[PDB]
């Protein structure tokens, strides 16, 4: 039923935001991801949601620009990538089994941050890890974990 | 179906088909009375007959030793439309 | 040992019937035919195929 | 160590690691939640051949125990083979994928389509001519 | 206890398991069992040998999602989607000449058919060029360098070749050949073009190179230039010295004694004396390009095999 989606959508949603949760949530969902076979229309409505959450993650990242959006980016890409293994864990069954952007949910994940990644934001990042690169290699040092996440991303 | 016959072999014999039914009473075996008779090999036997006699054999190709390959060139071909005795 | 036959047939091919002796049938394969060259332990072109009830059988070809 | 699980009726089952290392969509759980597909009488019948067949390497091909394991009516193996598709298993899968096939293999079509209980006269006709072939 | 609502999937698994004779039944059901029947998955290798079908049956099939095929001695005289097939061999079933539209004119790329005394006109051969050719020159000579990659190239008592077709022997350019087998053109062939297809080819592990008559001087050395390309083979030769074959290979590293043929009486058995290193002959068998090798050749074991 396409109506169970609209109210289910809360469930994954609260997953980009740490915080506590229900044991049931996971089987709750992991049984509508079957129940849902209509059981074909789902990849599209998927992928709308993960580019205008995206988009609208990335509006508010450009009153930082150093010192501040490496922390910030850091920690939304964390958790995005969180989000991102806990959709794949959930649901794996229906979206390339049958026959055959990548249907795994996974590699859509990766490939939406790597087409979205090539907005301007790219300059002001590398050149906010360039300048903390210098300023670590001036004499000081700092936390390593900020740029590091990039790096790993 | 084995025949330990050679001028007098069963036709049904030597196409594959093991089972047949009064073949062998309808096919004189020596009334020449000479060397012309096609005294042959298993293979040969059957060559000679194609050679010397060249839809008439409805349902053909479903035997075990019916070839598709083969060159073109109360005695009945047919088993199945034999006369008794 | 090698067989002989009339080269006589209705069309414009001719075949010949040949034979050998079952020490050297083992050799050959039911599953590929000989080639030219293949077939010289013999001593006697190419091996085409067998017969269809019987295990031996050889006809070879003439090439215009 | 021992694993515990909600049946969907309400019952309380133990399961081992060992027991359950050849599934996948339980392996991740033990690496009590609800499971209303599945019931009591699945459980014990799933668990009772994970313990039976556990360790191997890494007729018709098939156990001979497998043949009684079977027989059973055709609703308890419908809803076998929907746990099975949900608990993405292979050996269980696999086996009862092969007795299907079996039991398929040279069967009238009036009594197949009785027995599955689920295209005549205007496509027979056609099908039998572009099919003569076999 | 309906089971029409399964996944489609499910049912793969069922027919996964399934021979010919009920896979064939089993189709007549229902519209949802026909398309199961038909998927790319079900039908991957698929055999009959010598079940004389006409092409269109084996049309429909070629387009039924198949990748492979081996099927010899068949009858297909009467008379698309360009269609996947890498694995498909061929032993010479009669087929008519003009129905080869529905066969090859289809597809080209792939690793491509192997034939053997199959006579056929040029078109064919152009559309193919876009693999044994056993019994004109420039479509040879173009499919020749058509696939680069492929390095084993089989052709043997070609019954139009002429002196200078043997001409185009040196003229394939390839640097990756590993293996051939040219031979029959004894009348035809010039002892000038095994020297420089020698060179040319930077080596072949193997290379049958027998049906040598006149035996020139200089091929009794030039060949055997570096060791990746050492071997004895040669047959049906009249003049040739005898017992005395071991000075062509002066630094031999494989085993081969390929040596059989037309040679007097007295001198097969008194041959081993000029190799004692070397074991004797057993057998004599070509084992290049066969098109099946007793059916699990390759890895394609036909669950869909007609017997």
């Amino acid at each position: 039923l396409d109506q169970i989606w609209d109210d289910l959508r809360a469930g994954i949603q609260q997953v980009y935001t740490r915080q506590s949760m229900a044991k049931s949530r996971y089987m709750e969902l992991y049984t509508h991801v079957y129940n849902y076979c209509v059981g074909l229309e789902l990849y599209k409505r998927l992928k709308e949601f993960l580019k205008n959450y995206l988009t609208n993650l990335l509006k508010d990242g450009e009153d930082l620009m150093d010192e501040s959006v490496l922390k910030f980016y850091t920690q939304q890409w964390e958790d995005y990538r969180f989000s991102s293994k806990v959709l794949n864990g959930i649901c794996a069954y229906l979206n390339r089994h049958w026959v055959r952007g990548i249907y795994e949910i996974y590699s859509l994940a990766l490939v939406t941050w790597r087409d979205c990644l090539f907005r301007p934001l790219n300059k002001q990042v590398t050149n906010a890890v360039l300048k903390l690169i210098e300023k670590e290699r001036n004499g000081e040092t700092i936390n390593t974990r900020l740029i590091s996440g990039v790096v790993q991303s | 179906h084995e025949v330990v016959t050679l001028w007098y072999r069963a036709p049904e014999i030597l196409l594959g088909c093991k089972y047949y039914s009064t073949a062998v009473d309808i096919w004189a075996e020596m009334v020449t009375r000479r060397a012309l008779f096609p005294g042959d090999s298993e293979i040969d036997q059957l060559f000679r007959i194609f050679r010397t006699l060249g839809v008439v054999w409805p349902g053909v190709t479903s035997m075990p030793d019916y070839k598709p390959s083969f060159p073109k060139w109360m005695l009945h071909y047919d088993p199945n439309k034999r006369i008794s005795a | 040992q090698i067989y002989y036959s009339d080269k006589y047939d209705d069309e414009e091919f001719e075949y010949r019937h040949v034979m050998l002796p079952k020490d050297i049938a083992k050799l050959v394969p039911k599953t590929h035919l000989m080639s030219e060259s293949e077939w010289r332990n013999l001593g006697v072109w190419v091996h085409y195929m067998i017969h269809e009830p019987e295990p031996h059988i050889l006809l070879f070809r003439r090439p215009l | 160590p021992s694993i515990k699980l909600q049946s969907s009726d309400g019952e309380i089952f133990e399961v081992d690691v060992e027991i359950a290392k050849q599934s996948v969509t339980i392996k991740t759980m033990l690496e009590p939640v609800p499971l209303p597909n599945v019931n009591a009488a699945i459980l014990k019948k799933v668990i009772q051949w994970c313990t039976h067949h556990k360790d191997d390497p890494p007729t018709d091909d098939i156990p001979v125990w497998d043949q009684e394991f079977l027989k059973v009516d055709q609703g308890t193996l419908f809803e076998l083979i929907l746990a099975a598709n949900y608990l993405d298993i292979k050996g269980l899968l696999d086996v009862t994928c092969k007795t299907v096939a079996n039991m398929i293999k040279g069967k009238t079509p009036e009594e197949i389509r009785k027995t599955f209980n689920i295209f005549t006269e205007e496509e027979e006709a056609q099908v039998r001519k572009e099919n003569q072939w076999c | 206890v309906s089971w029409d609502s399964l996944p489609d999937e499910l049912l793969l698994g069922i027919f996964s398991c399934l021979c010919l004779p009920e896979l064939l039944k089993v189709s007549g059901v229902c519209k949802r069992w026909y398309r199961l029947a038909s998927d790319e998955s079900l039908w991957q290798t698929l055999d009959l040998t010598g079940k004389n079908l006409h092409p269109d049956v084996t049309g429909r099939l070629l387009s039924q999602g198949v990748i492979a095929f081996r099927c010899p001695r068949s009858f297909m005289d009467q008379p698309f989607s360009p269609f996947r097939v890498q694995h498909m061999d061929l032993s010479n079933s009669v087929i008519e000449v003009s129905t080869l539209h529905g066969i090859l004119s289809q597809c080209s790329k792939l690793q491509n058919l192997s034939l053997e005394g199959l006579r056929l006109s040029d078109p064919i051969v152009n559309t193919l060029a876009k693999l044994n050719l056993s019994g004109s020159e420039f479509a040879l000579q173009t499919l020749l360098s058509s696939c680069s990659r492929l390095d084993e190239l089989n052709l043997s008592w070609c019954f139009d070749f002429t002196e200078k077709h043997v001409q185009v022997a040196v003229a394939h350019v390839s640097e990756t050949i590993t293996q051939l087998n040219l031979s029959g053109y004894r009348k035809n062939l010039q002892k000038s073009d095994l020297s420089t297809l020698v060179r040319r080819c930077p080596n072949l592990v193997h290379l049958d190179l027998s049906d040598s008559v006149m035996l020139k001087n200089d091929c009794f050395q030039e060949f055997f230039q570096l060791n990746y390309l050492q071997h004895l083979s040669l047959s049906r030769c009249y003049d040739i010295i005898p017992e005395t074959l071991l000075e062509l290979g002066e630094i031999p590293t494989l085993k081969t004694l390929q040596v059989f043929g037309i040679v007097p009486d007295g001198t097969l058995q008194l041959l081993k004396e000029a190799l004692p290193h070397l074991q004797i002959n057993c057998s004599h068998f070509t084992t290049i390009a066969r098109p099946t090798i007793n059916q699990e050749i390759w890895g394609i074991k036909c669950r869909l095999t007609l017997q």
